[PDB]
RNA sequence: GGGGAACUUGAGUGCAGAAGAGGAGAGUGGAAUUCCACGUGUAGCGGUGAAAUGCGUAGAGAUGUGGAGGAACACCAGUGGCGAAGGCGACUCUCUGGUCUGUAACUGACGCUGAGGAGCGAAAGCGUGGGGAGCGAACAGGAUUAGAUACCCUGGUAGUCCACGCCGUAAACGAUGAGUGCUAAGUGUUAGGGGGUUUCCGCCCCUUAGUGCUGCAGCUAACGCAUUAAGCACUCCGCCUG
RNA sequence: AAUAAAUGAUGCAGACAGUACUAGAU
C-alpha cells in the first residue's frame, strides 16, 4: 500500500494535482479488486469481501458510463490502456 | 470516581505493566468492573486485552 | 514491526541458553529479520503451573520481518523443548 | 437528491407558519426569488431579502402576522410535481376559493398568477396553490 | 371570543342514544342526548347531555350548546369558499351554492347548517357517519372558514384587489 | 466460599457473618448456582440486561 | 425535454488520524464435564411434592496425582460496539470489507430508486467422509393420574461439531421499505474535532455519525410516535380491497 | 473483653346448556 495508488497516480495524472481523475478512480477499483479476487480464489467463503467487490465494480460502471458519455476519446484511451474488457 | 489512565496521560498499556494489571485485577483473579475501577471504556478494552495476554504468558493466575 | 517473548525452560544452562538463543535468532535471520531490539528478564516465578516447571527465563525481542521467519520460529519453538510458551505480536 | 427545490420550499414555510417563526434560509433559485416577490407584491409576507454568496445564493424571508396570533398564510400546496406534471389552459386557468387565494403559475410570458394570466389569455404549469 | 347566548335560538335535537354501565347488580341505563342550538343569523353551537331521563339530558346538552355557540360568515346566504373538516375520521365538504340550490346534506349536517341561517350549501360526508364526529367536523370547518373582508385586511388589500 | 484468609481470636458465628458477605464477589452464589439447568441464547442475552441495569439483585 | 458553456452545496478520489465480537484461513490456551489408571477410604451414591427405575461389597461416591479426548470461551459485559440482513464475544498471526472525524487539493451532477435477474441468507433438514465430552427428538424403563403415546426421574439413537454440496423457510419484528429537506426542549452514552484558563488532571460551550429515556407543536381510532417519527413534503419500489 | 438471623422449591383438581330473558321521548 501507499505505492501502487502513487504510482497509478503519477501515470494517470492529466494535471499537476489531478486526482478525482475518473480515470484514476477506476485504475484503483482495477488494482483492489484483482488484489481481492487473488485472496477471494482461495478464501471462497468471504462473501462480505465478495459484496464489497461488487460495490467497487458497481462504482467502476457507473463511472465507465459517465465518461463514455462526457468524452468518448478518453474513455477508449483508458479502455485500451487498462484492458478492462 | 477518577480514571487512572487520563490522570497520568499514558499510552498503550504495555501488558509488560506486570504491576499494573495486578493492582488493576481483583485479589481473587477476576478482572474488576469498569463502574469499579473508574476508568473508560477504550481503557477497559485494552485492559481486558491486556489482561488476557498476560494469563496467556503465565504473568498472571486464571485461578486463585 | 513486530515483537516476540518467549518462555525458555528453566533446567538449562547458561551456555545453552546462550546456545539456544543463537540458534533462534539465526533462524528469524533466516530471511534477514533485524533484531531492533533484546531484553531478558531473567528468572521470574509463573503465575501458573506448565508443563513440569512453575518458574522460567524470559526473553523478549523486536524484529522488522515480513511473516515467514514468524512461521519460522513458531513451528520450531513449538517442536523445540527448550521454548515452553512464545506469541508474536504487531508493533503497530 | 432531493427531486425539487420548489415543494421543500413550500413545506420549509409551511412549517414555519405553523412554528410562528420569523426567518429562514433557502438555496434561492430564480423560480424561487420570482414566487418570493410574487407573495411579496400579494401582502402574503413582510419583506423578503436576497443574499447573493460564494456558494450558490441565500434568501430570506420574513413571515408575516399582521394581528395578535393569525397565520397568513395558512396553508400551501404543490400540484405540478416532477412526474405528474399539470398544465392548465387559459380558459381553464382556476381560482382558489373563489378568488379569495392565488395560486402561481408559469405562462409562456414571465410567471404569474392566476388573475394575471386570465388577464394576459395565458397559461401554463399550475405549480402551486395558497390560502 | 366567547359569543353571549343572549339570544332568540331554535334548540333543535339530533339523536338519543342509550348507553349502559355494567356493575355487580347490572347493568345501569342513562340516556346521552346530542343537541344543536342556534339562530337563524349565523350563531349557533354545539351541545351534549347525559342522565338517567331523557328530558333533563336534553337541558343539560341544551344548557351546554348555549355556552359553546359560534359565528359563521354569511356572504350571500351562504359561505364565502369551499373547505373540509377532518375532526375524528370524520370528513365533510362544504360548497357553496347559488340562490335556488337549497340545503343538502344528511340528517346532522343539515340541522346544523339550517339552524345556523345558511340556506343554499353543498355536502358530502365522506368518513363515518357518526353524529358527534359529524357535528365537530361541520363546526371545524365552519370555524376555519374567513371572510373577504377579514383576508383583504390581513393581507394589507382592498376588497375590490381581491375579488377581480 | 469467602478466601483462603485467616481468621482466629472470635466467635464461632463471627467468621459466618464476614463469611455471608465476602461470599457476594464471587462466583459462588451467581456463576454456580445459575447453570443448573439451560438457558437458550435469547434469554440468557436479556437476563444481563434486565438485571444488572434494574439491580434486582 | 434536447444540444452548447460555466459553478459547488449533491456525489466520489486523496491527505493525517479513530474504534470496532466485520469476514475467511492457520496456531495456541486454562478453567469445567466425562472416562481411564493408581494411593487413602465404607455402605451407600443419585433423585422427586413423595417414591421408584438406575450405579455400588468383582469395592461406589469423596479425596489426591497423571493421562485421553470433544464443545464453548467466566469475570471484562454495559439497550456497549460492528455488520446491508441473518448474525458476530478467549488469545496470537496471514489475506481482506466497510465506517467516522477536518477535508477543500482534486473531477464537477458523475445522483436516488429499481420490475425482471444474480448473490447472500437463523434454526431445523438432506447427501458424502470423518468425529462424538456433555446435552438430547425418537425409543426403553420407573412414577402421578380414571386414563398419560406428556409435564418429573433414570439411560439413550439421529442431531448438536468438522470439509464440500443442497434446501431457501422464521414472531427473519422496530409487526414501522430506500433517499433527501424542515419541524421546541431536557437527558445519559460510544468514537472524534474546535474553543474558554490550566503543561495537566479536569470543568464549561460549540460542532460531527451512531446508540437510549422523558417530552411542545403536529399526527393518530386510541394505544402511542415525536430530530433515529408513526409530524410537514417530494421521487421510486412491494403489498392491501370482508 | 465483646458478640452476631438463619433456612427455604410444594403434588392433584377433567366437563356444564341446545333453544331462554327488561321498553324511551322535549
Amino acid at each position: 500500500t501507499q505505492e501502487r495508488k502513487n504510482q497509478l497516480i503519477n501515470e494517470f495524472k492529466t494535471h499537476e494535482s489531478d486526482t478525482g481523475s475518473p480515470e484514476v478512480q477506476i485504475a484503483i477499483l482495477t488494482d483492489s479488486i484483482n488484489n481481492l479476487n487473488e485472496h477471494l480464489r482461495t478464501h471462497k467463503k468471504d462473501h462480505h469481501s465478495r459484496r464489497g467487490l461488487l460495490k467497487m465494480v458497481g462504482k467502476r460502471r457507473n463511472l465507465l458510463t459517465y465518461l463514455r458519455n462526457k468524452d468518448v476519446t478518453r474513455y477508449r484511451e483508458l479502455i485500451n490502456k487498462l484492458g478492462l474488457r | 470516581k477518577v480514571c487512572y489512565f487520563t490522570s497520568n496521560g499514558i499510552t498503550h498499556i504495555d501488558y509488560k505493566d506486570v504491576d499494573l494489571l495486578k493492582k488493576f485485577v481483583s485479589e481473587r483473579g477476576k478482572i474488576l468492573p469498569r463502574r469499579v475501577t473508574g476508568t473508560n471504556a477504550k481503557y477497559q478494552r485494552k485492559l481486558t486485552a491486556a489482561i488476557k495476554r498476560a494469563r496467556q504468558m503465565a504473568l498472571l493466575p486464571y485461578v486463585s | 514491526k513486530y515483537e516476540v517473548m518467549y518462555i525458555i525452560r528453566p533446567n538449562i544452562d547458561e551456555e545453552s541458553k546462550k546456545a539456544v538463543i543463537e540458534r533462534f535468532n539465526n533462524v528469524l535471520t533466516s530471511n534477514g529479520a533485524e533484531i531492533t531490539g533484546t531484553k531478558d528478564w531473567g528468572k521470574r516465578r509463573l503465575a501458573y503451573e506448565i508443563n513440569d516447571f512453575r518458574d522460567g527465563f524470559y526473553q523478549i525481542v523486536n524484529v522488522q520481518s515480513d511473516a515467514a521467519a514468524v512461521q519460522e520460529f513458531d513451528r520450531l519453538a513449538k517442536i523445540s523443548d527448550d521454548i515452553i510458551r512464545h506469541i508474536v505480536v504487531k508493533e503497530e | 437528491v432531493m427531486t425539487d427545490p420548489i415543494a421543500d420550499m413550500l413545506t420549509r414555510i409551511r412549517n414555519a407558519n405553523m412554528v410562528r417563526h420569523e426567518k429562514l434560509e433557502i438555496p434561492a433559485s430564480k423560480l424561487k426569488r420570482e414566487i418570493a416577490e410574487i407573495l411579496k407584491r400579494e401582502g402574503f409576507i413582510r419583506d423578503v431579502e436576497f443574499v447573493e454568496d460564494s456558494k450558490q445564493g441565500i434568501i430570506r424571508v420574513f413571515l408575516k402576522y399582521g394581528q395578535n396570533n393569525e397565520r397568513v398564510i395558512t396553508g400551501l400546496k404543490r400540484i405540478s410535481k416532477p412526474g405528474l406534471r399539470v398544465y392548465a389552459k387559459s380558459n381553464e386557468v382556476p381560482r382558489v376559493l373563489n378568488g379569495l387565494g392565488i395560486a402561481i403559475i408559469s405562462t409562456s410570458q414571465g410567471v404569474l398568477t392566476d388573475k394575471e394570466a386570465r388577464a394576459k389569455q395565458a397559461g401554463g404549469e399550475v405549480l402551486a396553490y395558497v390560502w | 371570543r366567547i359569543d353571549p347566548s343572549k339570544l332568540e335560538l331554535e334548540e333543535r335535537l339530533v339523536t338519543v342514544n342509550r348507553v349502559a354501565k355494567v356493575v355487580k347488580g347490572g347493568r345501569r341505563f342513562r340516556f346521552a342526548a346530542l343537541v344543536v342550538v342556534g339562530d337563524k343569523n349565523g350563531h349557533v353551537g354545539f351541545g351534549t347531555g347525559k342522565a338517567q331521563e331523557v328530558p333533563e339530558a336534553i337541558r343539560k346538552a341544551v344548557e351546554d350548546a348555549k355556552k359553546n355557540l359560534i359565528e359563521v360568515p354569511m356572504v350571500g346566504t351562504t359561505i364565502p369558499h369551499e373547505i373540509i373538516g377532518r375532526f375524528g375520521a370524520g370528513n365533510i365538504l362544504l360548497k357553496p351554492a347559488s340562490e335556488g340550490t337549497g340545503v343538502i346534506a344528511g340528517g346532522p349536517v343539515r340541522a346544523v347548517l339550517e339552524l345556523a341561517g345558511v340556506a343554499d350549501i353543498l355536502s358530502k360526508s365522506l368518513g363515518s357517519n357518526t353524529p358527534i364526529n359529524m357535528i365537530r367536523a361541520t363546526l371545524q370547518g365552519l370555524s376555519e372558514l374567513k371572510r373577504a373582508e377579514d383576508v383583504a385586511k390581513l393581507r394589507g388589500k382592498s376588497v375590490e384587489e381581491l375579488l377581480g | 466460599m469467602s478466601k483462603t484468609v485467616v481468621r482466629k481470636n472470635e466467635s464461632l458465628e463471627d467468621a459466618l457473618r464476614r463469611f455471608k458477605r465476602s461470599v457476594s464477589k464471587t462466583g459462588t452464589l451467581a456463576e454456580a448456582r445459575k447453570r443448573e439447568f439451560y438457558e437458550k441464547p435469547s434469554v440468557k442475552r436479556k437476563k444481563k440486561s434486565e438485571a444488572a441495569r434494574k439491580r434486582k439483585f
